[PDB]
């Protein structure tokens, strides 16, 4: 019974900033890794970034690099998404969604939050 | 035990009363294979082996003959020619915990 | 993939008797009949066993079944090296429609 | 084809010897009651030779 | 002297509307009930469809339901299956068959016809 | 990065694919990572590690990996299966890495 719930999906002036939130339970959390994608409208998916369960490494997308920070708490089931110098480019469906297993990572696997929509 | 390590307990020279689990309301699963469910006292067997594990009840239906997934094929697999009763029930409030 | 549950085989030699197993819901034989069919391979099926334990006309003693419970069995006895064949169950079911066993395939 | 020879197909016992039963009562061959007309898994007794 | 006689199997385009016919004698045909059965190669039978001799009901397995449709005419003797929205998996040697006795129904009996091969 | 055409249809009775294309790091010395989409709520996995798949997607769904290209094949065709369906891979040079997506109707 895997579920994941986004929140942050508000409106805000270009140049600011935003942080989204992630809940997550029905799985383990602390060691799996988790991710962040984004879909723009009349677009299909962008993949913003992902950390994994022990922070040993995380990834960006060049479009994200550098002004997006991905964190996790592991005591609190949560995992969230600092995006900065915010541009309209960025007007997006936002989906929190977990690997496919403990330890490693690849790709956002079959579990999906609903999402929430982010506009810049 | 979890599916992936399934306990199993073997049981031979004693008496099998079968009627404690044929009349039992509790069984929300009780398919018996190539033997019938209420004769099965009158069956005299060498060998009688109990596998005991914990899964999900979407994935009760793949214990059984000719099934496939991701318990028949990785975790718990039976034979299509076997004989027996696969026996289940309903354990939210036994196996289960808040978070 | 099948509802009602049949072996994958079953053997004997000439002039022996064996026994074919079949299980299911008691959608399926539990308040229902069992019919069973013979299908030789290069031919049609044919009807062997109907009404958990009636011969059609053309069907020797030799065959013969029965029903109890949540199961039924079909009961072949003087094998013969001619019936080398496909042995089929079958039921209505209370939910579903027609259903149909795995088959049993009987050999020398 | 000639279809008016019928011949008894479902009884619910044997005759006994130069026993008569012309009678056109349904047979039922399930365990649910067919209330003695047709339909499932009951049948009309008599049957036709082609 | 009861035989069935299948017609239709040939290889058809999977968007394609094949139709089987199964002509019937040396029994009444008015007053019987008859089924269709296939047999995929390879498999065991599989229980397709009924019709009733005076049309007062129809059955039909779920995988072909709502896709086949089953007629017969009582003036030709002759059984009808409409099969449409095809599917490879629906390759199989089909067989035309008919019940006991007359009035009522249940399963198909101790004739049988030859049956013709459909492949999709 | 991933090329995908934009759209796929067909009659209910029909096989459809939907390619997938890219460099030799993108599909040739990595995975593929196929989604469906359903409008009106999130994207779920159909096919990872190419041709293998997770609970609750039947058979009817499939596909493959060769060369430096890849694709999912779809056997069924109703009502409840329009969606749109992506290509995903992880680069070496790149991350994280989408296709277009394709819009399959019926």
């Amino acid at each position: 019974q895997v579920q994941l719930v986004e929140s942050g999906g508000v409106v805000v002036q270009p140049g600011g900033s935003l942080r989204l939130s992630c809940a997550a339970s029905g799985f383990t959390f602390h060691d799996h890794t988790m991710h962040w994608v984004r879909q723009a409208p009349g677009k299909g998916l962008e993949w913003v970034s992902l950390i994994t369960w022990n922070g040993g490494t995380i990834h960006y997308s060049d479009s994200v690099k550098g002004r997006f920070t991905i964190s996790r708490d592991n005591s609190k089931n949560s995992l969230y998404l600092q995006m900065n110098s915010l541009r309209t480019e960025d007007t997006a469906l936002y989906y929190c969604a977990k690997d496919l297993g403990r330890g490693g990572w690849y790709l956002p696997s079959d579990a999906w939050g609903q999402g929430t929509l982010v506009t810049v | 035990a979890s599916v992936y390590a399934w306990n199993r307990k073997r049981i031979s020279n004693c008496v099998a009363d079968y009627s404690v689990l044929y009349n039992s309301a509790s069984f929300s699963t009780f398919k018996c294979y190539g033997v019938s469910p209420t004769k099965l006292n009158d069956l005299c067997f060498t060998n009688v082996y109990a596998d005991s594990f914990v899964i999900r009840g979407d994935e009760v239906r793949q214990i059984a003959p000719g099934q496939t997934g991701k318990i028949a094929d990785y975790n718990y697999k039976l034979p299509d020619d076997f004989t027996g009763c696969v026996i289940a029930w309903n354990s939210n409030n036994l196996d289960s915990k808040v978070g | 993939q099948s509802v009602l549950t049949q072996p994958p085989s079953a053997s004997g030699t000439p002039g022996q008797r064996v026994t074919i197993s079949c299980s299911g819901s008691s959608a399926n034989i539990g308040s229902n009949t069992v019919n069973w069919y013979q299908h030789l391979p290069g031919t049609a099926p044919k009807l062997l066993i109907y009404s958990n334990n009636q011969r059609p006309s053309g069907v020797p003693d030799r065959f013969s079944g029965s029903k109890s419970g949540t199961s039924a069995s079909l009961a072949i006895s003087g094998l013969q090296s001619e019936d080398e064949a496909d042995y089929y169950c079958a039921a209505w079911d209370d939910s579903l429609k027609g259903v149909f066993g795995g088959g049993t395939k009987l050999t020398v | 084809g000639n279809y008016n020879y019928l011949y008894r197909l479902f009884r619910k016992s044997n005759l006994k010897p130069f026993e008569r039963d012309i009678s056109t009562e349904i047979y039922q061959a399930g365990s649910t009651p067919c209330n003695g007309v047709e339909g499932f898994n009951c049948y009309f007794p008599l049957q036709s030779y082609g």
